[PDB]
RNA sequence: CUGCCGAUAAGGUCUUCAAAA
RNA sequence: CAAGGAUAGCACCGGUGAUUGGAGUUAAGUCGUAACAAGGUACCCCUACGAGAACGUGGGGGUGGAUCACC
RNA sequence: AUUGGGCGUAAAGCAAGCGCAGGCGGAUUGAAAAGUCUGGUGUUAAAGGCAGCUGCUUAACAGUUGUAUGCAUUGGAAAC
RNA sequence: CAGCUAGUUGGUGGGGUAACGGCCUACCAAGGCAAUGACGUGUAGCUAUGCUGAGAAGUAGAAUAGCCACAAUGGGACUG
């Protein structure tokens, strides 16, 4: 797949993924694209498999060197989006880890929150479930 | 039985040449205890024709509200200028530990057990806009089915 | 420690102690708050905190209380499981001296007062001498025997009028109670569940 | 404003300061050293009797007094009260307060305690006043 | 079509109220 | 070895002090009228000098300036 | 105002720049395991804290059993 | 409150202490701490805890309980 512009990305990879889905949500957009990195990608396979996005595909060069992923929003039919506000906890500076004890519920379980303990990025239900707690990255609801 | 609660009684004025334009306001909310609520500011020169222009603009606009086991399901942010209200879930048997302006809207749509806070200013009309903001962006947990293409709600 | 007053402030709220006795009256049938200035005009829209207060006097002065003794009791029911809505009602009218006089051994409450602070009562296997001990249903609280000859037995132990949740069991005097009061036998003098909420306020 | 600027300067609290200082000091006298305890209400004796006006609204005569406590500190505190026997070298056991019509002024003077007089011809919130109950 | 042109003692009312018809 | 005593000069801190500087607070004191309108000489900031006093003027800087105007 | 605030006109962006130490920081691979997470053991005196119960006429109170927090050591996890 | 520290830093042999040790001694050297706050000033017994707070925490270190220090002020030593 082309493209014609320059593709660029943020140095900080949980709040550049994060300002470009909040912006495409409040700007009606669609399709964006940026640079492809291992994290991010994890994040975003978890919540494809959650159902916030409807297609993420990750795209490389003909050479190797590059990969950048282009990635689309789930509207419904009346053009609302599914995701409904985004808001980051490991921030820059400040890492957030957290035991098992207080693993946060986002509205009741009707988010999820993205924690990455020990075997990459995992949703909140599965860290209860596996009793196991971490890096806490961003709240998604 | 849409019952109907002042909630403040200004006393508004303007200058003309020569005395002052003195006519009461009213913020009357109205609510039928089971999920419709509104709210209704109106002007007179006299506190009757006040209130029952208030309540005429009150009925007129009336919103629906969702209510899971008699309390609000998710914490919630409300703004409006630079008042914020926070409400948040509570458990069966705390009862409204709301007051002023919060209590009765939140008495008058018919949920019970409730905390709330007012993080910003004391001006009647900025609460109660918040309270309605912050309980009209509550999302249901049967939407998010139908979004997330989930099993009503179920983990 | 009491009041001798009941008949006034009875008037003002406007609810008796359940049989109208100190509200008939035999005069003038006054149902206006009492002092001058009681036919005036400005008569509702209380606040919250006014008609709460006035409620909460309500509640405290139907069985004799002083706040104080309020402030300990509802700390003691609060914390528990929940929503205690059924303990507390329990609770409050779960004092010996209330139960007497619904026991129908007595021709007013504070005078069934003065028979337990005078020694006149016996519990399921003791005595009594102080009159806010907290009852179980299930103990045989008998009545006394001294006092079943004494000139003022005559109405006492006319106790066929009695409420359901009461097991007095007359002559052997059993005393027994159980079937814990719904709010049938509360009757609408103070029936309402937001003084719990002003008691949350003012005590932690 | 910024994690790293908290870490190297953290936040520091506005202080409190009160409203009767002159209460707090106590003079050992055998060392000549004042501490800060703090007491409710103090003894002192007065120096001199007169008379000030309020603020702004209101209009009066109101008596004050110069009256140094056990400290060595002075400070002029209103009788309150209709009628004084203060005789210009008397005790007086001062308390805290602050009237709003006299600048300056932040005590008051507990009224029929030692020397100074109860305020008789009173039979309305006595207790505070100081006044025999008229039995 | 630009001359000149300064001052004004103190404290004060007035909204009682919608419960309702 | 050494508490203490005597002598000696620095260091830090406190109280007080003739006299003097400004400051705040004050119902109805005296001399002006500087600012708010184009406040009657547009205002304000920095700076230098001068004058009973507000303040005046010189240099630079701003519109947080009125009027004015265009089919 | 870490959780939990602001800096155009209300308090608050230094007159501007070159900038060491400090803070932050592109993508991929390997190792170690200092942070991070987890299991076992030791300890964190008793009274107090919360729950249940008993005993004082019930309470206040007393006793009774339960009840964490952190640190160190050891064994693993490898996403940041 | 920007420098402080000359037994202060290190070695050698010896002495002394229940014991290691500039704890002390003679010699040889010139180091040690300090902007990540030395040093100085002011203040204060510390802790388990008490009161308050939804919480993070703020506040006082009543009673009682642990540890330290003191016995008119300042030094020395015997007995054990
Ligand atoms: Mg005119
Ligand atoms: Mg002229
Ligand atoms: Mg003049
Ligand atoms: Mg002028
Ligand atoms: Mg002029
Ligand atoms: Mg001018
Ligand atoms: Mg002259
Ligand atoms: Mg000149
Ligand atoms: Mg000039
Ligand atoms: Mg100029
Ligand atoms: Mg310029
Ligand atoms: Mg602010
Ligand atoms: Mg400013
Ligand atoms: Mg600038
Ligand atoms: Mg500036
Ligand atoms: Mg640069
Ligand atoms: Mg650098
Ligand atoms: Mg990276
Ligand atoms: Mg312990
Ligand atoms: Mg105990
Ligand atoms: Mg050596
Ligand atoms: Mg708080
Ligand atoms: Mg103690
Ligand atoms: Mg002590």
């Amino acid at each position: 797949i082309t493209t014609t512009k320059p593709i660029k990305a943020h140095f900080d990879p949980v709040a550049d993924l994060l300002t470009k889905i909040n912006n495409a949500r409040k700007a009606k957009l669609m399709t964006v694209t940026t640079i492809a990195s291992k994290l991010k990608i994890a994040i975003l396979e978890i919540l494809v498999k959650e159902g916030y996005l409807a297609n993420f595909q990750v795209l490389e060069n003909k050479s190797k060197t590059k990969r950048i992923v282009t990635f689309n929003l789930k509207y419904t039919q009346r053009r609302i989006p599914s995701i409904n506000g985004v808001k980051q906890i490991s921030k820059p500076g400040l890492r957030i880890y957290r035991p098992f004890e207080k693993l946060p519920l986002v509205l009741n379980g009707l988010g999820i929150a993205i924690i990455s303990t020990s075997d990459g990025v995992m949703t909140d239900k599965v860290a209860r479930l596996k009793k196991i707690g971490g890096e806490i990255l961003a709240y998604v609801w | 039985e849409f019952e109907e609660r002042i909630v403040k009684l200004k006393r508004i004025s303007k200058t003309t040449k020569g005395g002052r334009n003195m006519r009461f306001s009213v913020l009357v909310v109205v609510g039928n205890r089971k999920g419709k609520i509104g709210y209704g500011i109106a002007k007179a020169l006299e506190v009757p024709n006040a209130i029952k222009k208030a309540i005429k603009a009150a009925h007129n606009s009336l919103h629906t509200i969702e209510i899971h086991k008699g309390s609000i399901y998710h914490e919630v942010i409300g703004r409006s200028g630079a008042s914020r209200v926070l409400l948040k879930p509570a458990p069966q048997g705390t009862g409204i530990i709301a007051g002023g302006a919060i209590r009765a809207i939140i008495e008058l749509a018919g949920y019970s057990d409730i905390y709330t806070k007012n993080l910003g200013r004391n001006t009647p009309i900025n609460m109660i806009h918040a309270t309605m903001d912050g309980i009209l962006k509550q999302l249901s947990p049967r939407r998010v089915a139908i979004l997330r293409n989930k099993n009503l709600n179920e983990l | 420690k009491y009041t001798g007053s009941i008949f006034k402030r009875s008037r003002r709220l406007g609810f008796s102690l359940l049989e109208n006795n100190k509200e008939f009256s035999k005069g003038k049938k006054r149902k206006t708050i009492p002092g001058q200035h009681g036919n005036r005009f400005r008569s509702s829209t209380m606040s919250g905190y006014a008609q709460q207060l006035q409620e909460k006097q309500r509640m405290q002065y139907m069985y004799g209380i002083t706040d104080k003794q309020f402030r300990r009791l509802f700390r003691l029911v609060l914390k528990q499981r929940g929503n205690l809505a059924v303990n507390l009602f329990r609770v409050l009218e779960s004092r010996l001296d209330n139960i007497v006089y619904r026991m129908g051994f007595a021709p007013t409450r504070r005078s069934a007062r003065q028979l337990v602070n005078h020694g006149h009562v016996l519990l399921n296997d003791r005595t009594v001498d102080t009159p806010s001990i907290i009852l179980n249903p299930g103990d045989k609280v008998r009545l006394k025997a001294k006092t079943i000859k004494i000139p003022i037995v005559k109405a006492a132990s006319e106790s066929g009028v009695v409420s359901p949740f009461v097991e007095t069991n007359n002559k052997t005097f059993e005393g027994t109670y159980v079937r814990f009061p719904e709010r049938s036998e509360l009757p609408a003098g103070i029936n309402e569940s937001y003084v719990v909420e002003w008691y949350k306020r003012l005590v932690k | 404003a910024t994690i790293a600027q908290l870490i190297r300067k953290p936040r520091k609290k506005k202080k409190v300061k009160s409203k009767s200082p002159a209460l707090h000091y106590n003079l050992n006298l055998l060392n000549k050293k004042v501490t800060n305890v703090y007491s409710p209400l103090k003894r002192g004796v007065c120096t001199r009797v007169g008379t000030m006006t309020p603020k702004k609204p209101n209009s009066a005569l109101r008596k004050y007094a110069k009256v140094r406590l056990t400290n060595g500190f002075e400070v002029l505190t209103y009788i309150p009260g209709e009628g004084h026997n203060l005789q210009e070298h008397s005790v007086t056991l001062l308390r805290g307060g602050r009237v709003k019509d006299l600048p300056g002024v932040r005590y008051h003077i507990v009224r029929g305690t030692l020397d100074t007089v109860g305020v008789e011809k009173r039979r309305q919130q006595r207790s505070a006043y100081g006044a025999k109950k008229p039995k």
